[PDB]
């Protein structure tokens, strides 16, 4: 999960008024904009790529015309 | 008027795309068995080895 | 789920003192509106092409005449 505030602006609070609905609102919109594809992609990623080895090494034996 | 989104979108939208790719494998395939069924004429056989 | 907010309108915060329960409900009617139908029913419309496509495969074997 993305968590997200404003940048730019005794130390006080530093409430940005905004309500929960805003914040999911943010969160959503950085996380599809900011965040690398790759970083989000990297299980789905590392998935695929265990899979296909997988299939090229079962497919020796899974073609029943050698098997 | 109302700015919306919704997650699954652009994820969807690869995820499709790639399912479109399967599709079109699974036509290729088909085109072929089509071509063997429509060229070989397989009503008839003739063994001419045994 | 679909994420709303009203779209017209030094930065400062810009709530919209708006319930959690209308958030919903504009959530609700804009998901019926505004999303695309085929966007709402892909992963339903993949599974029933998929299913006929098995049970076109299947019914070769499973048609009792033949079998």
């Amino acid at each position: 999960k993305i968590i997200c505030l404003p940048k730019r602006v005794e130390m006080k609070g530093l409430k940005t008024d905004l309500d929960l609905q805003q914040y999911s609102f943010i969160n959503q919109m950085c996380y599809e904009r900011a965040l690398h594809w790759y970083a989000k992609y990297f299980p789905y990623l590392v998935l695929i790529h265990t899979l296909v080895f997988m299939l090229c090494s079962n497919f020796w034996f899974k073609f029943p015309g050698s098997s | 008027n109302f700015s919306c989104n919704h997650t699954m979108a652009h994820l969807f939208s690869k995820l499709s795309f790639c399912y479109l790719c399967f599709v079109s494998i699974y036509g290729l395939t088909c085109l072929y068995t089509l071509y063997w069924l429509f060229y070989r004429s397989l009503r008839e056989y003739s063994f001419e080895y045994v």
